[PDB]
């Protein structure tokens, strides 16, 4: 849960809300890289009850 | 005369440059308002994210 990557400020009224998208374009690619580095094959179990 | 040789060049300079006195006051004074400007909370609102 600790993991943030839109933190907000996309919406800026420097630039009249020009440039927004572009910021949720990095942090969408910033998630992709975190979760492709931290990827792993888990192991499989199967209990019986 | 050190002192008025100075004077007569800086003044030839600042006619020369095309440069007022008061731009050149404002480049080189060392005083400040001491107040954060608007330009300033934007950097800082833009700069935190």
């Amino acid at each position: 849960n600790g993991v943030t990557f839109i933190r907000g400020g996309a919406w800026n009224g420097t630039t009249a809300g020009l440039m927004a998208g572009e910021t949720l374009l990095l942090n969408l690619a910033e998630m992709e890289k975190v979760w492709l580095e931290r990827d792993e094959r888990a192991l499989e179990v199967t209990r019986t009850v | 005369p050190r002192l008025v040789i100075w004077l007569y060049q800086v003044t030839q300079w600042l006619t020369e440059a095309e440069i007022t006195t008061e731009a050149i006051w404002l480049l080189c004074t060392p005083e400040f308002s001491g107040n954060i400007s608007p330009e300033i909370s934007n950097l800082l609102n833009n700069l935190r994210p």
